[PDB]
Formats: structure tokens, sequence, C-alpha cells
RNA sequence: AGUCUCCCACCAAUUCGUAUGCGGAAAACGUAAUGAGAUUUAAAAAUAAUUGUUUAAAUCAACUCAUUAAGGAGGAUGCCC
RNA sequence: AAACCAUAGUUAUGACGAUUGCUCUUUCCCGUGCUGGAUCGAGUAACCCAAUGGAGCUUACUAUUCUUGGUCCAUGGAUU
């Protein structure tokens, strides 16, 4: 295949001004293409149910936080009126005089010994905490607590982007997808507490008392808390750039 | 975001200098006797390691450094004398200099390096030569009366 | 805050022993950096990837933070990270990375080829992208694969220290550093000076003079000094000591204890943090009214 | 034949294409230029920008999502005023999928014009058209075929 | 209705680490200027040595010259990179920039010698300012 | 991750989000109740593991989700009321007012 | 900038003779009212183009899909009156 | 053998000087205030660059690396 090239060189240097370029650039195709480019009765019912019952929930969780965060603001302001300054005057003061008003109001010294020790019993059962601390993994570990249920744990705001979130214990009642929902008390203060994660440090202290005092410090980060896997692993993960985390080194 | 290169073209003119001959004062005669010819010891090699020295020993180290990265010597015959230098637009003052202060040739004494056309691009430089050469051939025409 | 992350370390290969005069070089020049000023300082371990890797953990890491370096930043008062930099030409099959990177703490690279350099930009797992400026640049570097490289992590180091070395080789470094500069659009760009000895070491206006001289601004310099080292730094703290950062074991109190700046606090051998109980349930959530 | 088939379609090869036609060619070339043959130089001007166009798709269109909702309507599936309309925009819509490319590849598959029995369709809509009490002679008659009529207002 | 400035002040400082040479060799201000000079001379050809400056304040291992506005970065430049071999001691010299000024306002001591620059300078000031 | 521990992890959050799913909220509150069980049906969707029909006839609710509960923890009643069939026999609750009924 | 789409010759008609929410020559084009939806879905994921992150998954906001043909006349309701 | 044609046209859009305007901060004044005036300064950015023309869509931009308008059943403080 010499001739019919070198005739068609003397060919393209009619036309062409470089006939040497269309073989190099690989502009002249050898070949061109020619054709016209071309039981199920209860799975319905079980799935209508849950379609249904996540419909209700959804609605039921903002309509009590909505009531939730009403009463707090009327009971603050009658309690301010009512010269009253502690909180076991106040609820028995509105446990008395405001019958229905104390139906709605949440009851944190409840709140705690139930959802506290049942997380805890299942994060040292997962975690591996045994008397003696030499049986330890810290990547698995980490992986554990990547995949691990955050369902009603006590976490602490010990960094944020703004410099009045830092600092908020509170035990979850949900976990939502942009913001973060606990329960925090005060002397008068019962606030159902919505906090944004894009931009927040948490962090999360087990204990542990053997024989000698000890905790465990590890905490999690927001910004980076929305990609990760749950309940389970093998999802394909992407570097995001690693970059927007300068408030960590500022403050 | 984008290379921006400047090309120089420069000439090299043997001034007549011999005070023991009485020369003719016109227009061509001179053109004549300024552009005779280059010697025979004269290549692009021979011209570049000879503007390279004389850069590193005008303008110094990094003075020279800077400049070197893209200087290289595109198109250029003795026959003629012209040559056209590649650069970049930010040193581009800088080899003017060096070719201003260009002092003389390792074996050839006694010529002068000028620079007449620089632009960031050869088309307009083969023009404006072209342009030259055609200018140049008027006066020729007009004194061989 | 000023961050140094190209400290030489005298050895190259794991047949070698450093005597203790380097050792002794090695805390004159930590010294020295310490006296004028500075914050942060990571020494580099130079290796080569054509040759086999000891199959150990214990063993792969001759730099002894605690025992030597632990003795003497008590009187210093700074931290030291160890970092390696895989000068690789050919694709061997010679790559146990998950062992070097879990070790080490930053992996950076060294390129001499195209292909290679490819394959680092894309698929190799690393922190920083060094380019040999003794010896000349492999090809012309483009544009939108450096851009896209800094988008999804790795950045581009200039090397200044290397300028002190010789005297044919200030006009290749520059040679190389305007190309990168041009090629990177100046966003990914961090410097170090890889001098072996306190005598060619600088104060932080010598550099921001001499990376102006060069085509970048003093503003852009201190910027990428200041903020683009600090996040290079946690990037290879946080993928090496956190999983994929999603669950860190440092947890920050206050503005001391951070995973990059608590460095004798964090244990290595695990990534346990022992510390007694500071957070239970009866304390009042709000800190302003949460007194001791 | 410098033409071959294959398992997908009909390929054709460049090499044999023009090298058993070469002395055709030479001939073609002498007989355009025969001054400038032995030469050889640019004698091919490039084109002008004015004249270049721009190239399209290699596929044929994309119907839209209304008017094939619609199709789908009719093939699947005294009158008043808008019944009239109604079977109108039916009979034009089978037209359509029936005639139309770029609806039948949005048509769904197992459906074809037989099956859909359009025919019947047609006849039955056109028999409730014709009911329609049509007053033709009302319209108007005009000259020509293409519509081409007088557009003129007098004192008005 | 703007200022022109006329130079600039560099406050540089021979650093040695080595205190038992530093004891042992003396340092006067004639090697100041020959190390200048060849530091100029390796780093840059006539470009460089045709810098204006000027010797003010001289101490030991301490100097304060004024280079002009227009080449302060060629200044500069030079200082950062030039290290002394065998010149007066067989302990190679460098310089460590140790700040900038361009309005006279800087603070070392309670010493005088700013204080008459500062009285010559003032009488040029208002004399550039009023000619 | 290891397939010893990861069946024992699994079998681990299975027990933790049921027990979860329990003790006081999930009773009283019916939002807390839907959100835990739809957690706990989408934990058991993403392993593919059968449920227990016999469980799955009577488990919870469909309107709201709590426990249908008559009346060592003494807690509170999920259903309310139980009549015999009357035509047909139901069941209803208190957290919300809708029932279910089954057919002999 | 981008591997996206289309116009840049006509065709009383085998030539998308398409009166189909509105504008538009076309657009893998802009926007308006209502209802619903989340690998348990019409379809996005943890077995044509583009984007480092790449819709949502308390409420809002954003994406996708499913309906509403142009003009004139009569009755009822609501507002200034 | 040409159809050769751009109020940029084939990867050219260079070098500096001067003036006005905008953001915040430094101070003064009348009458709190004013698209108020006057100095002492800094900044005028980032994304990126045409190669025949027009429209639609998407994707990159504006942290001491110029700006502007509005919203938020986001939190933080104060009054009722
Ligand atoms: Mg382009
Ligand atoms: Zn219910």
């Amino acid at each position: 295949d010499r001739t019919q090239t070198f005739i068609k060189d003397c060919l393209f240097t009619k036309c062409l001004e470089d006939p040497e370029k269309p073989f190099n650039e690989n502009r002249f195709q050898d070949t061109l293409l020619l054709l016209p480019t071309d039981e199920s009765a209860d799975k319905q019912l079980e799935k209508r149910d849950y379609q249904r019952i996540n419909k209700n929930s959804k609605i039921a969780l903002r309509e009590y936080i909505n009531n939730c965060k009403k009463n707090t603001k009327k009971c603050l302001k009658l309690a301010y009126e009512n010269k009253i300054t502690d909180k076991e005057d106040l609820l028995h003061y509105i446990e008395e005089k405001h019958p229905t008003i104390y139906e709605s109001l949440p009851q944190y010294v409840d709140f705690v010994p139930m959802y506290k020790e049942l997380w805890i019993n299942y994060i040292k059962e997962l975690l591996n905490i045994t008397k003696n601390l030499k049986t330890f993994n810290g990547s698995l570990a980490l992986l554990k607590l990547s995949m691990a249920d955050y369902n009603g744990a006590l976490l602490r705001v010990t960094k944020s982007k703004n410099k009045t979130l830092i600092g908020l214990q509170g035990i979850v009642i949900w976990d939502s997808q942009k913001f973060f929902i606990m329960i925090v008390k005060g002397n008068i203060i019962d606030e159902i507490k919505c906090i944004p994660k894009k931009g927040t440090v948490f962090q999360f202290e087990i204990p542990i008392s053997d024989d000698d005092d000890s905790a465990l410090r590890y905490s999690i980060l927001g910004d980076r808390f929305k990609y990760r896997s749950v309940d389970r692993a093998g999802r394909k993960f992407k570097s995001r750039r690693c970059d927007d985390m300068l408030y960590y080194i500022q403050n | 975001v984008r290379l921006k290169s400047r090309y120089i073209l420069f000439e090299i003119i043997f001034p007549p200098t011999d005070t023991n001959v009485e020369e003719s004062v016109s227009k061509a005669d001179i053109l004549l006797s300024h552009h005779r010819a280059s010697p025979a010891d004269v290549s692009i090699k021979s011209i570049l390691q000879e503007i390279r020295r004389s850069l590193s020993l005008n303008l110094g180290d990094y003075g020279s450094a800077k400049c070197n990265s893209l200087l290289q010597l595109k198109y250029f015959s003795n026959k003629t004398s012209t040559g056209i230098i590649r650069c970049h637009r930010e040193d581009c003052d800088l080899v003017i200099m060096a070719l201003m202060l260009m002092s003389k040739i390792g074996d050839v004494d006694g010529l002068i390096v000028n620079p007449v056309k620089v632009s960031g691009t050869i088309k307009k430089i083969e023009q404006f030569a072209m342009r030259r050469n055609s200018k140049i051939l008027n006066i020729i025409k007009c004194s061989q009366s | 805050m000023l961050v140094d992350l190209n400290v030489p370390w005298p050895q190259n290969s794991y047949a070698d022993k450093v005597t203790s005069q380097a050792v002794n070089n090695l805390i004159k020049t930590l010294s020295t950096l310490h006296m004028l000023g500075y914050t942060h300082i990571a020494i580099n371990f130079t290796v080569n990837h054509s040759e086999k890797f000891p199959n150990d953990v214990k063993l792969l890491n001759p730099i002894d933070i605690k025992r030597r370096f632990g003795e003497l930043m008590d009187r210093t008062g700074l931290k030291l990270y160890s970092r390696i930099t895989l000068i690789i030409d050919d694709p061997s099959k010679g790559q146990s990375l998950s062992k070097i990177s879990q070790a080490f703490d930053i992996v950076a690279a060294l390129p001499i080829s195209e292909k290679g350099l490819t394959l680092s930009t894309t698929n190799l797992d690393i922190d920083l992208l060094t380019f040999q400026y003794g010896s000349r640049l492999p090809t012309f570097l483009k544009h939108k694969s450096i851009c896209s490289c800094v988008n999804r992590g790795v950045k581009l180091e200039i090397v200044y220290g290397y300028a002190l070395r010789d005297v044919q080789a200030r006009r290749q470094f520059v040679s190389n550093v305007r190309s990168v500069i041009r090629s990177s659009r100046s966003r990914g760009i961090v410097i170090g000076s890889g001098a072996m000895s306190p005598l060619e070491c600088r104060n932080i206006l010598g550099v921001t003079s001499l990376i102006k001289n060069l085509g970048l601004p003093s503003d852009r310099c201190s910027k990428a000094m200041g903020d683009l080292a600090s996040l290079v730094l946690l990037n290879g703290r946080l993928r090496n000591k956190s999983h994929k950062q999603t669950i860190v074991t440092g947890g920050g109190s206050g503005n001391g204890d951070d995973v990059v700046n608590d460095v004798q606090g964090i244990d290595d051998v695990q990534t346990i943090k022992v510390v007694k109980r500071s957070m239970d349930a009866e304390q009042l959530g709000h800190a302003s009214k949460r007194h001791k | 034949t410098p033409s071959d088939l294959s398992e997908s379609g009909s390929k054709l090869n460049v090499d044999q294409f023009i090298s058993s036609r070469q002395f055709e060619v030479k001939q073609l070339q002498l007989a355009m230029h025969n001054s400038k043959a032995a030469s050889s130089t640019r004698i091919f001007q490039a084109l002008p920008r004015k004249l270049r166009r721009r190239t399209a798709s290699h596929n044929v269109r994309r119907i839209p999502k209304r008017m094939r909702n619609r199709a789908l309507r009719e093939m699947r599936k005294g009158l008043n005023a808008k019944q009239l309309y109604k079977a109108r925009m039916s009979i034009k819509l089978l037209r359509l999928a029936s005639k139309s490319t770029s609806m039948k590849l949005s048509m769904p598959p197992e459906v074809t014009s037989s099956n859909c029995h359009v025919r019947q369709k047609i006849k039955t809509l056109k028999r409730m058209i014709k009911e329609s009490s049509t007053a033709n002679p009302n319209i108007k008659l005009l000259n020509n075929r293409m519509g081409s009529y007088d557009c003129t207002g007098v004192n008005e | 209705k703007k200022t022109f400035r006329e130079w600039q002040y560099f406050k540089l400082s021979i650093t040695s680490f080595d205190q038992d040479v530093d004891d042992a060799h003396a340092i006067d201000q004639m090697t100041w200027r020959q190390w200048l000079n060849n530091a100029l001379k390796r780093s840059y050809g006539i470009f460089g040595e045709g810098v204006e400056y000027s010797f003010l304040h001289v101490d030991d291992k301490l100097a304060y010259i004024r280079v002009n506005h227009a080449d302060k970065d060629t200044f500069s430049s030079s200082i950062s990179t030039y290290i002394s071999t065998d010149e007066l001691v067989g302990s190679p010299l460098t310089v460590s920039i140790l700040q900038e000024s361009s309005s006279l306002r800087l603070l070392e001591v309670t010493d005088d010698d700013r204080l008459w620059l500062k009285k010559v300078m003032e009488e040029e000031e208002q004399d550039c300012k009023c000619i | 991750m290891n397939k010893d521990q990861a069946e024992k992890y699994q079998e681990r959050s299975l027990r933790q989000k049921y027990n979860l799913l329990h003790v006081l909220p999930t009773l009283n509150s019916r939002a807390l109740s839907g959100l835990y069980y739809k957690n706990f049906h989408n934990s058991v969707k993403r392993y593919q593991i059968m449920l227990p029909e016999q469980l799955k006839s009577g488990k919870f609710c469909s309107h709201c989700g709590c426990v249908y509960v008559p009346n060592g923890d003494s807690d509170e009643l999920g259903g309310e009321s139980m009549e015999g069939p009357k035509k047909c026999i139901q069941v209803n609750c208190l957290n919300c007012e809708k029932s279910k009924l089954f057919e002999w």
C-alpha cells in the first residue's frame, strides 16, 4: 500500500498546503461506516404501610417540634412574670395552675437515665471496652463508629463557626440530614436545640471506671458526616477538597 | 494562561572603518558599503553562544537565567545578515539591550548589531522583512542610473 | 504561623546507618530554625520506589521523634512530623503504600517520567507533588491536569533551598519554578526549604523577596505559607490518624489540643486518648451558665 | 467491489475505492486543468466563513413530552362542539404517531398501528365529523389550489 | 500632590552560627562593603554593582543600608542569595534581613545616631519640598 | 471488615435498634415511634434478610407506629380498647384515633 | 471555558400539514396553577452533556414526572362600591 | 479560479504616566442625619481567555485574594 498513498498525497498537495499532515494527525480514515445509527400482595401491602407510616411520622415530628418551641416560650414568659427562678418551683406551679400546658412539656429527668445507659452499654459492648485496655484496634474501632448508630447519643459541640453554638450538651431524639436535634437543660432552660452541622465539631466521651477513672476522647465532624455509610459498608468514597476545614486550625 | 512569545529581528552592519580611503557620500553607496556581506565564520550556534556570553557578562547570573529559558534563533542565514530570535515578552527589553551591548565576534571585529523590528508573531516579521527588502531595491535602481 | 515541610534526612536507602554527626547537625539546624522563629517543621525522608521495601512496620520509620526529638522538644517548643517522598520513574510492580502511608504522616512524590506523573496525579493517594528542580522537567506541563489535581487535592511544592547548592543549578531551578507557577495558576503552591545544614536557612522576609522576584505575589506567598500549609498538614494528618474524614480520635476542647497541634498527648502505637471524665449528664448545657 | 459486508452493516473501503479508480481521476484532473496539471501549487481556495455552516447530530429528532403523552392517550384509548375538536386532534395524533419517526421512537414497544387499529378509529371519527353538520358553501370558494385570497378592507 | 520615594532603609545583620569564631575574629566597616560588592558581582553583573547605597550606623554585625526604591527588589534578592566564602573568616557568613522601613520610624535603642541622621534629613526634606 | 466481626456487629445493631424502639418515647411519642420504626426497617432492608411473619402480622401500628399493647417496669398501654367481634374483631389505640380490624 | 442541542435553500405536503398551559422559526428551551413521589420508587443511590462537594429525605428552598387548547356570551360567589 | 468577507479578527489586543468614581478603616465641621466635603492609607479582585456568526441550558468566580440587594418555623444578646 505505497502507490495509492503516494497518489492521494499528490492529491492533497493540490488542495491542502501541507500534504503530510492528515496522515500524522490521523485525519484520513481508512474505513468509513455506512449504517443507520442504532406472595406479591402482602409485599404491596407492607410497602404501602411503610410509606404511610413514614409520611405520618414526618408530620408528627414537625408538629412535636413546633409544640415544644411554642411551649418553651410561653412557659418562660409566664415564669419571668411569675417572680420564679427555680425549676422545681416553676414545674410544680404550672402543675397545679396550668394542667394542659404541662402535658406537652418534656421531662429531662427521665430522658437522662434511660437513654444514656442504654447507649453507653451498647457502645461499650460494640467497641469491646474491656477491664483491660490492651485488646484495642484503632482503625477498626473508627470504622465501627463510622458505621455505628448515633440515635440516643450524648454529644457536645466543642468547636463551631458560630461562637455561641459551642459548649452545648444534649441527648438526640432523631438524626436528620442537615440539622442536629438535641435537648438541653438549665435553671429554666428546656430548649429543644436545632444546631447546624455545616461548620461544627462534636465530641462524645465514654466513661470507663473499672478500677481507675478513665474516658475515651472521641469526636466527629459534621461537614463530612453527611457523606458516610449507614449501618453497613461498601460505598464509593470521593476526596472532596479537604479545604473547608480552616476553622479547625484557626481556633 | 497563554504562552506569549515575541520575536526580534536583528541585522549585522559593518561600518567602513578605513580612514586611508575616502568614501562617496550618497544613499545607495553607503547602503552597499554597510550591507557588503557577512564573513564565512558565521553560524547560528556561534551567534547564540556569543550573545549568551555577552548576556552573562553584562546582566549577570539571574539576568541570563531568566532570559535563557526561551532564547532561540529561529531563522538566520549569512547571505543577507538578518536573523529572528525568539524570546519572552517579559525579557524582550533585556534581549534588545544585550543585542545592543554585543561587542564583537571571537574572530571577526568591527561590526554593529541593529534591532529593526520586534513583534509577537512571525508572519508580520516576514512581511516587514519583505517590505524592507523591496524598499532596498528602490534606491539601488535609482542610483544605478 | 510558619511551616517548613522539606527538611531532608541524611539517608536515602535503608542500608545506610546515620552517624551522630548528622543528627547533631539536624539538632543544630532545628535550634537555628527555632531561634529566628518558626512554628511547624516536618522532616523529609527520600527513598526510591523500585527497590524492595522491608516487610516490617516498627523498622520503617528511622526518625525516633520520641527518644531524641522528644528529648529536645521540651527545650525547643515545637513539633516534628515525618514525611516520605516516593521518587517514581516507571510503573513497577513493587507497590505497598498501604503500610508506608499508615506508618508515616505525609506522603509525597517526585516523578521523573510522564506516565508516572499521570498515575500519581490520578490514582496514587499522596499529599504533595514535588519536581526535580536539580534536573530538567520531564515534558511540557499542561494546565488542565494541574488545575484538576489541585481541585482534587495534591498541590505542587517549590523548594527554594536547592538554589543555594550549586552555581549552574539556579538557572534550571528558576526555569522549573516559573513554568510550575504558570501551569498551576498560582493556586496550589506550597514553599519549602530543602537545607541540610543551618548555614543555608533564611528569614521569612528573604523567602518573600525571593518568591516575589520569581513571579509570585507576596500576599499570596504569605497566604499559602499560613493557611495552605496548615491545610496540607491537616490533610496528611487526618487521612492517616482518622478514618476517611468521618471520625477523628482527637477532641479539641479549647484551642491548643488539635489533631495537628496536640502531638505528645495523642498516642501513636495505638489511636486511643486516655482522658479523665469531663462530660457527664448532670451538668448544665449552657456553657455560660455551667460553672464548676 | 470496493465495499464489503459485515455482521453490523455494509461498509466502504476508501483504499480500493481510489486505487481502482486512478486513471479516471487523472483524466478528470487533466480535463479540469490543462496547463497547471504539471505544476504543483495551491489552486483551490479556502471556504469563506460566510458560506461555512455547522454540523448537526446523527439522530432524527426528539419529540416533546406533551405531544407524546397525547398520542399515547389516543392510541391506548349529537356531539358537542368541543368533542369535534377532540376527535380532530385525535385523528391528528394518530396520523402523527403513524408517520412521525420521533413519535415512533418515543412510543412504547409492542405497540403498532395495526394492533391499535388506527384505520377503524379514523373512519368512525370521520363519520362523526361528517355528522357534525359542516356548512362548506358558507366558508367560501376560492380560485387556485394554494391558499391565496384577497384581504382588502373598504372603508374599514 | 503625592510623595516621591527617595530610597528605602534595610536593616541587615550578619548572622553566623559560631560564637567560638565570632568572638575571635573581628568585623569592621570595610568588610561589609567588600561583602556587598562580592555578592553583587557573584549574583549579578554590572547591573547589580551599579546599585546606589551607603553605610549608616555600623556596629558589631549590625548595619543600616539605604537602597533606592527602584532597586529594592534587586537588593533584597541578592542579599538573601549570596553566602560569603573565604573573604575574611574561615567560617562562612550570611546576612538576615531583620526589618524594612520607608518612613525612618524604627526602634532599636536610646542612641542619638538616628537623631543626627534625622536632623540632616529634616533640613534636607524641607529643602527638597521647598525647592 | 472481617465477616465474623461484621455478623456480630449486625446482630448488635439490630438489638440496639429494637431496644431503643421500646422504652419511653417510642411508646408515648408517636413521632419518634414512626421515626425509629422507619429506621429499623431501612436497616433490615439493607441486609436483605426476611422477617418473621408471626410477629410481622401484629407487630405495630400503621397510622403512627406504636406497639399494639393492651393493659418489673410499669409502662404505658398501647391499645386502649379491644372489643369482641361485634361484627368482626378490631383493635383501637390511644396515640391516634384510628382502629385496625381483622376478619376471623 | 465545556465530549450539550438547534437555525443558517424551498417544497397546499411519502416534506415530523403539530390549532395540544403561555412566549418562541426550532431548541436534549424559559416560566406559571394543582396533586404525588424516594434504590419499599415512573425514574437519581449504599450487589446525551456538565460538575471538588454534585436533588431532597423537621419545616421551608431545589430536581424529576403526571394534568390545564385560543376567543366571544349567560348564572353564582368574594372585594371597592 | 475565485467566491476574502468582522464598528477585535487567526491565537495580536503591547510599555508606563495622570484624573475621576467604589469598599472599609483614621480624624474634623455645620444641624442627629444627608449618593456631604477634605486629608492618612490599602484594595479595583477571582474564574479565565476569542479563531465564522446568533439563541437556549449547564458548569467555574468574588475569605485582610474589589462589591451589591433580599430572605431565613438558623442560633446568640436586650425590651414589651
Ligand atoms: Mg476556544
Ligand atoms: Zn395511630
